């Protein structure tokens, strides 16, 4: 069974950095792209970025460049995302997702549990 | 930039009525649109992998079709279990969502 | 009035995938014997070719078949006592290893790069380190006889198949191609491994040819195929003295003993004028695909050293250039290129390549490689013949940010096996005639059905009838024998043009003889009568069974 | 050689041993329960 297990909710102050992890179990980690999707509380789904765990390639969206770092630890099959310079507008549910096939990676069939990040004073 | 335009923003329907949701891409030239049923508190679920092809584990009551910059998603009779926000997606671009 | 006539040897082919064999592996012939197919247009798809998957498998198999009979550095996965090289970038590491006689030990000192070591304790006096990834897998030392100079590989067909080259000088890679040629073997393709920049490739005949599977998403690699090469010259100026120790019965470990003279960083020189002219033309060609957008080139946004730097093999040494002074430009729709003044310059762009020795081979994880040092210095020249770009996705203010990419080595081989398609010949077919019973390979592929029914003994003879090749020889034999058995069951054994007693049904095709034999090619005919071959073949075998029983009845009458 | 005691923390024994670790210069002490 393919599963994605993400870390629990976290609370940060403006200007802090938050690290979110997405343990991946059930499949070959180094053959599929992992997409990190940010769900604003009531404003829809922002794609934000993809990581390729084979060589660690990343493609951060042109909005979240400079603030969203993605990394991967293949020895424990876990992906990591870091978001710096948090602002109150960054409160959202951060989702880890994978495509059904390596050839077509946008068909986000497999999703983990949402990680709630709250930014407030 | 490929802006997704999704309508209606709010759809009022009872059990058994036919539900029609539209999504208008800014640029298409490819039948690559996905539809996501998001239940409150849960991560979205993929129903229509590709513009028309259906996803395993989804009953036949869900369907859709289209091409280019104009796609249509339908439900052949709304069920009590089908209350969700439906989103369209093309590549990294997500729509605004339709609350059903 | 029209009857089914069975033809064998028709210039008809279908798409298929076979295990084409290299030929540096088998000596090549004088010429590829290219037959240009007039009036033939075929659909290519560079991003779904199998010749690339086969080349990838061949390369990851030849490489892993040359390090098998080589020393494995198991005895060197020991704690190292490393100090600074002040006799960081390099460390002077002392260790106690195993010697040839399996009862003694040996003390040695080698100079390793800091990128090759991982601390076992807080890094500072000596500190403890081990070789990178030595506690996760075995590190295999390359034998001194391993050839690190790419050797051109020619892919030749097995019997029964053909390679359809594309000679349209402005083809991107996907879509219909005219002026299609048939060849027996490909040109010499060098298995050059390089990231971000394609080296020692073939240049575009006419202009810069931007090619991608879909220039609308941000996942597919964008390959820029250049028309004029930019020359890059890379060097390791350090004068190294190589020492070696024996770590087993005939297992010799080679390492850098000392360095003569000063310590200088490795670097690569690219002329500023030629690079920025290249990037100007690539920015104008990319403006033809993303109209009214701003085109920017920036450095990679993340990843491992193998994809954030320019990785290449220079006389065995594995360099890793920064390439952030190259990819720094903005081109706007007004036609002005921002970092201007680079068209009358004499400057050079010095890229500080780093050197690494324990190279994580491909991405197998469970197999590394040690590149032994070479005494003296190293200089390599190469031609930059293309770029690997990745486009940044998401919302933007009408600006594209094309950042270098790579790592996946299929996109380095999809830039020289772009014009080649593999097809399987279908020499057996049927067509209506008035007949009742009672040059080169594929040269006529574009000719009409009445001018291709004379060149049948030429596409028939070229059917030519370890495990990877032997299975395709057996498969070719099986296909030949199945076609012969079909002809025999139909009563057509020993004939290339066979008239039968099955009438033509107008529901199969209602075209007249002057609309088929005189106006259509055999490919168009196959595309027409294809849903009906399971009916025609059954009718042919039933008619032959009736004729055989009538013949034995006539031959028993007397 | 294993140094095995009874599992009173027979059918199973609590065996201590000195084995080789990942780095080919150190050793490792471990304890396992074997039948
Ligand atoms: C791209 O192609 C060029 C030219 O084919 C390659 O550079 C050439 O590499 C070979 C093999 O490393 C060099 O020959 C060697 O020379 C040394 C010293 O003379 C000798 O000891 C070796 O046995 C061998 O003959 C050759 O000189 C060199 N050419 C130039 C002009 O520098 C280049 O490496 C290729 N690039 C890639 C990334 O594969
Ligand atoms: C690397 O370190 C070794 C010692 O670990 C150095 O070798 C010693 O160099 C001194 C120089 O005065 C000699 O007197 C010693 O006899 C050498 N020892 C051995 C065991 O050979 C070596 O010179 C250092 N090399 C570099 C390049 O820093
Ligand atoms: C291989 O050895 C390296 C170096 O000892 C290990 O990396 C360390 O692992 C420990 C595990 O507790 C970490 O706390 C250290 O921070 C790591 N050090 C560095 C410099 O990264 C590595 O984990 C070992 N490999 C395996 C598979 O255990
Ligand atoms: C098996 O034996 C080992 C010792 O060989 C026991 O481990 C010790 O358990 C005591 C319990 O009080 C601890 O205080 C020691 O620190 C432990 N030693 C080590 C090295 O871990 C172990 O508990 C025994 N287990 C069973 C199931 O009998
Ligand atoms: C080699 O072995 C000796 C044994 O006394 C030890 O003192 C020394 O530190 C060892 N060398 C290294 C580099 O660990
Ligand atoms: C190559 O293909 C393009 C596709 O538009 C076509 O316009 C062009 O004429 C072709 N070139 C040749 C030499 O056939
Ligand atoms: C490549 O050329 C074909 C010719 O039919 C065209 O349809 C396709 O859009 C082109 N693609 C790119 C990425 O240039
Ligand atoms: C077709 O390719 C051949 C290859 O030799 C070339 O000579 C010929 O001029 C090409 N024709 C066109 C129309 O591009
Ligand atoms: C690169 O250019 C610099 C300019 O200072 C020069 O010193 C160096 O020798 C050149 N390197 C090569 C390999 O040509
Ligand atoms: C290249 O050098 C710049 C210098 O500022 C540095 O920031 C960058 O990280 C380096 N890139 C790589 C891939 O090491
Ligand atoms: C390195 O130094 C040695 C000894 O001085 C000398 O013989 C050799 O030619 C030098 N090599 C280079 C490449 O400078
Ligand atoms: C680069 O290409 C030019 C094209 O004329 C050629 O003369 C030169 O030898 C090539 N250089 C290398 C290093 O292959
Ligand atoms: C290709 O078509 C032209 C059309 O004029 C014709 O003259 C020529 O003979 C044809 N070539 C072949 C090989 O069928
Ligand atoms: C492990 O090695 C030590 C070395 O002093 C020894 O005393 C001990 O008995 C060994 N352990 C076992 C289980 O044999």
């Amino acid at each position: 069974q393919v599963q994605l297990v993400q870390s629990g909710a976290e609370v940060k102050k403006p200007g802090a950095s938050v690290k979110v992890s997405c343990k991946a179990s059930g499949y070959s980690f180094t053959d599929y792209y992992i997409h990190w999707v940010r769900q604003a509380p009531g404003q829809g789904l922002e794609w934000m970025g993809w990581i390729n765990p084979r060589f660690g390639g990343v493609n951060y969206a042109q909005k979240f460049q400079g603030r969203v770092t993605m990394t991967r630890d293949t020895s424990i099959r876990t992906a990591h995302m870091e978001l710096s310079r948090l602002i109150s507008d960054d409160t959202a549910f951060y989702y880890c997702a994978r495509g059904r096939f390596a050839d077509s990676v946008w068909n986000l069939l497999f999703w983990g549990q949402g990680t709630l990040v709250t930014v407030s004073s | 930039d490929i802006q997704m335009t999704q309508s209606p923003s709010s759809l009022s329907a009872s059990v058994g009525d036919r539900v029609t949701i539209t999504c208008q891409a800014s640029q298409g030239i490819s039948n690559y649109l996905n539809w996501y049923q998001q239940k409150p508190g849960k991560a979205p679920k993929l129903l229509i992998y590709d513009a028309s092809n259906l996803e395993t584990g989804v009953p036949s009551r869900f369907s859709g079709s289209g091409s280019g910059t104009d796609f249509t998603f339908t439900i052949s009779g709304l069920q009590p279990e089908d209350i969700a926000t439906y989103y369209c997606q093309k590549y990294e671009f997500f729509g605004g969502g339709t609350k059903v | 009035n029209l009857w089914v006539t069975v033809y064998y040897g028709v210039p008809v082919w279908k798409e298929a995938r076979t295990t084409l064999f290299c030929a540096s592996c088998v000596p090549t012939d004088p010429n590829p014997q290219e037959m240009v197919l007039g009036n033939v247009t075929e659909n290519f798809n560079m991003w779904k070719n199998d010749m690339v998957d086969q080349m990838h498998e061949d390369v990851i198999s030849l490489w892993a078949q040359s390090l098998k009979p080589c020393v494995k550095l198991t005895p060197l996965c020991v704690t190292l006592e490393c100090t600074q090289v002040n006799a960081d970038e390099m460390k002077n590491c002392s260790f106690n290893t195993t010697t040839e006689i399996r009862d003694k030990k040996q003390k040695a000192y080698a100079l390793f790069y800091r990128l090759d070591l991982v601390p076992l304790e807080r890094e500072n006096s000596a500190s403890k380190y081990i070789l990178i990834n030595c506690n996760t897998s075995a590190i295999t030392q390359a034998c001194p006889k391993v050839n690190f100079d790419p050797i051109p590989i020619h892919y030749c067909t097995p019997a029964g198949y053909a390679i359809l080259k594309c000679n349209n000088k402005t083809f991107n890679g996907t879509g219909s191609c005219n002026n299609v040629s048939t060849v027996q073997c490909t040109h010499g393709i060098k298995p050059v491994v390089s990231t971000q920049l394609l080296l020692n490739g073939s240049l575009a005949e006419e202009e810069i040819i931007i090619r991608s599977e879909n220039l609308m998403d941000n996942v597919k690699t964008i390959i820029v195929h250049l028309d004029q090469s930019v020359e890059i010259v890379c060097t390791r100026p350090n004068n190294n003295t190589v020492k070696s120790i024996r770590i087993g019965p005939g297992q010799t470990f080679y390492y850098t003993g000392d360095i003569i003279g000063n310590i200088r960083e490795a670097h690569c020189n690219i002329s500023e004028k030629k690079w920025h002219e290249m990037l100007r033309r690539v920015s104008e060609k990319l403006a033809e695909h993303f109209p009214n957008k701003t085109i920017k080139f920036t450095s990679s946004s993340g990843g491992d050293l193998e994809i954030t730097t320019h990785s290449f093999n220079c006389r065995g040494e594995f360099f890793y250039c920064n390439t952030s002074g190259l990819f720094n430009s903005t081109y706007m729709p007004n036609g002005t290129y921002m970092p201007n003044g680079t068209n009358n310059s004499n400057s050079t762009i010095i890229l500080p390549c780093r050197i690494k020795q324990i190279i994580n081979m491909w991405q197998e994880v469970g197999r590394a490689m040690y590149a032994p040092p070479i005494a003296g210095n190293i200089t390599c020249n190469s031609n930059i013949t293309g770029l690997l770009l990745v486009r940044d996705g998401g919302k933007n203010n009408n600006t594209e940010i094309f950042r270098p990419g790579g790592g996946d080595m299929r996109d380095n081989w999809r830039s020289e096996l772009y014009k080649y398609k593999v097809v399987e010949i279908k020499p057996l077919g049927v067509a209506p005639t008035r007949c009742k019973r009672r040059l080169g390979f594929l040269g006529a592929a574009g000719s009409t059905m009445g001018a291709a029914s004379i060149t049948l003994t030429v596409q028939a003879r070229q059917l030519l009838s370890g495990i990877k090749q032997l299975q395709t020889r057996v498969l070719a034999i099986e296909h030949y024998l199945k076609d012969q058995q079909l002809l025999g069951i139909w009563g057509c054994s020993g004939k290339l043009i066979c008239c039968t007693a099955v009438p033509w049904n107008s529901s199969w095709s209602n075209k007249s003889l002057t609309d088929i034999w005189d106006n259509m090619t055999w490919m168009q005919w196959d595309r027409e009568v294809s849903n009906y071959t399971g009916i025609i073949y059954r009718l042919l075998e039933d008619s032959q069974n009736q004729q055989e029983r009538n013949e034995q009845d006539l031959l028993a009458l007397d």
